[PDB]
């Protein structure tokens, strides 16, 4: 049992090399990434307004939902069944942290759009989560519809449309309601995970649960235990119940499935939608869009 | 321009 | 007797490390959208199996 | 061997836990998005020239609330060393942005702004309008044309003024106010026939697009020359039209044989295309 010596020796190696990775990073990130978004002259309410105003392409764009709010940014998806999507939240590359306290969630976070090519517009989403006030705000002016969109790494794709979705304020911890299910991926907001069953599978129901970060425990998961909360250390704020049958929000682990032994808490905290690829898969693409319901 |  | 237990730490080791490693690897990549340029990297996570695998073929 | 793989563990155990608060150090670094080079300045008003008087010395982008809108909205501002706040509501300069939009698109505006006022753009015929009625305040437009070799020139009009959508966005004016690109909304006396000139001014005429056609001849203008702009029969000046890299061009560049490039029959001939062109406006007392 002496070849137990080469275990830590490659182990001890393999901190060097992390520790120069995260140094390099380091000092990479001693100056910022930039981006030059000229903004699009067309205005409106929402990218609904927008493309009703012949804002016809897919890109980044100001949008003013109420004369009391302040003006802000926003990616319009103009392409997708009919255009007029407001992406509320974008995963694609993992470029973006999620694992965020309460407040960013409240602020948003994260890049609305980036630089195509060589143009002079930000034409490309980047990754975000565009604001628990503004997404309230905006699924509270009339009745409002949400589109999910995702993709695993294989290149199939699903999708988990709901024709009535509404966030309610802060003072309501932005309650989440959603109804008028169709799609592909499984409705896993309103019947919970589709592999469990009774109970197990009804507390991972997300439809009418409060918004939950790791810093602001307001889960379905009632008790006094401060290390088990649906929400822990990295990872991202979401509608948790007991605790969850889908989470967009997730750590973005690269290549799709991943362990128990690879996770922070031991947990599958990943980019899941366990109705379609179970609970131990992260999405390589997971996207939210909102838009006014008819 | 001008169209006759 | 000495490595009765040393050998259940190295155990335990391996797991930190591979959940380190691929922490380290989620956080990098998440500074794609935040610095300059990334650091273009790979976890060879399939070198860590064969190490805890390789471990048992001397636990029993 | 017997007391070595005590210390190769407890001494690479102990860097984990050092790492680790590396790890932490650069998670705070990366929370922060990509930085945006542009921005929307903090000043407002009723149009550039309001902002100008409220201090602001800075060309670039800003949000006007003309008083009869009943919604503010962003514009490009050109203020220079004098106070002077010109409110740009078109230009073109590269090609970039394609001009054949229908009549809601020219009525919103489209194309980008930037702080830089280095993008093409058409601002909404409804905000041109707004902001060129807003009060008894008379306006002006200047327009602004550079040609392929470095030359500019300008043409200035008093009294400027587009009206409502009723009206079909009608453009109009007084009286050219000078300008060495020569008056090209006056018409052209292109050739023999003698209601040449007269068919080929401006001032009066409603703006068209290929889908909205209000123009005085029996065909589409607009249609035609792949445009929105306030045709006659057809035009004399053509800023919104199609842009030519190099500036010469001929009837056999068009689909439809038509000198439909961004003209300006007093300055240059129509079989060339401008390569920098600036719409802009700003309270005529500011020009006196
Ligand atoms: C409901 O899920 C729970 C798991 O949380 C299952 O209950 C026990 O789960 C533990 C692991 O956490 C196992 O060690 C036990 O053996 C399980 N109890 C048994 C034997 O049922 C439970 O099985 C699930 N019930 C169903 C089928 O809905
Ligand atoms: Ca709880
Ligand atoms: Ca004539
Ligand atoms: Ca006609």
């Amino acid at each position: 049992l002496r070849v137990l010596r080469s275990i830590l020796e490659n182990l001890r190696s393999k901190i060097q090399k992390l520790e120069s990775d995260v140094s390099a990073q380091m000092e990479y990130c001693r100056t910022p990434c930039t981006v030059s978004c000229n903004i699009p002259v067309v205005s409106g309410k929402e990218c609904e307004e927008i493309i009703r105003k012949g804002g016809e392409t897919s890109e980044m764009y100001l949008i003013q939902p109420d004369s009391s709010v302040k003006p802000y940014r926003v990616y319009c998806d103009m392409n997708t069944e009919n255009g007029g999507w407001t992406v509320i939240q974008n995963r694609q590359d993992g470029s973006v942290d999620f694992g965020r306290k309460w407040d960013p969630y409240k602020q948003g976070f994260g890049n609305v759009a980036t630089n195509t090519d060589g143009k002079n517009y930000c034409g490309l989403p980047g990754e975000y989560w565009l604001g628990n006030d503004k997404i309230s705000q905006l699924t509270r002016m009339g009745p409002t519809e949400l589109l999910i969109e995702m993709e695993d790494w294989k290149g199939d794709k699903v999708k988990a449309h709901y024709g009535g979705f509404t966030v309610q304020n802060e003072a309501n911890k932005y309650q989440i309601s959603v109804n008028k299910y169709r799609g592909t991926a499984g409705n896993a907001l309103m019947d919970g995970a589709s592999q469990l069953m009774g109970e197990n599978r009804t507390m991972t129901i997300h439809n009418g649960m409060f918004f939950s970060t790791y810093d602001r425990d307001n889960d379905g998961w009632l008790t006094s235990d401060p290390r088990k909360q649906c929400s822990k250390e990295a990872g991202g704020g979401w509608w948790y119940n007991r605790c969850h049958a889908a989470n967009p929000n997730g750590r973005y682990y690269w290549g799709g499935q991943y362990t128990w032994d690879m996770a922070k808490h031991g947990t599958d905290d990943g980019v899941v939608w366990m109705n379609w690829k179970g609970s131990w898969y992260s999405m390589r693409k997971m996207s939210m869009k909102i838009r006014p319901f008819f | 321009g001008h169209r006759p | 007797q000495h490595i009765q237990l040393l050998q259940k730490n190295v155990r335990a080791q391996l797991v930190d490390m591979k959940r380190l490693e691929v922490d380290i690897d989620i956080k990098i990549r998440s500074c794609r959208g935040s610095c300059s340029r990334a650091l273009a990297r790979e976890v060879d996570l399939k070198d860590y199996e064969d190490q805890q695998k390789q471990l048992e073929q001397v636990i029993a | 061997s017997i007391r070595y793989l005590q210390e190769i563990y407890n001494s690479n155990n102990q860097k984990i836990v050092n790492l680790k608060e590396k790890v932490a150090q650069l998670e705070a670094q990366c929370q922060e998005p990509c930085k945006d080079t542009v921005q929307i300045h903090d000043i407002t008003g009723k149009d550039c020239q309001d902002i100008a008087n409220k201090g602001a010395k800075q060309s670039g982008l800003y949000f006007i609330k003309p008083l009869k809108a009943n919604q503010q909205f962003l514009v490009y501002c050109e203020i220079d060393g004098s106070g002077n706040g010109w409110t740009v509501f078109q230009k073109r300069l590269d090609g970039s942005v394609d001009f054949k939009k229908n009549w809601i698109q020219y009525k919103e505006g489209f194309g980008h702004l930037s702080p830089t006022g280095t993008t093409e753009f058409w601002l909404g015929n409804e905000k041109i309008h707004l902001i060129s009625t807003q009060s008894a305040i008379p306006y002006a437009l200047r327009v602004e044309l550079e040609d392929w070799n470095g030359r500019t020139s300008t043409a200035d009009y008093a009294m400027f003024k587009v009206g409502p959508e009723a009206d079909k966005y009608r453009l109009t004016y007084a009286y050219f106010a000078g300008g060495d690109a020569g008056d090209a909304f006056d018409g052209f006396d292109f050739g023999d026939d003698p209601s040449d000139k007269f068919f080929t001014s401006h001032n009066g005429m409603q703006f068209s697009t290929w889908d909205n056609d209000n123009d005085k001849f029996e065909g589409n203008c607009a249609e035609q020359d792949g445009s929105g702009w306030w045709m006659n029969k057809c035009h004399a000046g053509h800023l919104n039209g199609v842009y030519y890299q190099g500036g010469t061009y001929s009837k056999a560049s068009t689909p439809n044989g038509y000198d439909n490039g961004i003209i300006w029959a007093t300055w240059k001939t129509r079989w060339y295309s401008m390569k920098k062109t600036t719409m802009k406006i700003i309270p005529f007392n500011r020009l006196t």
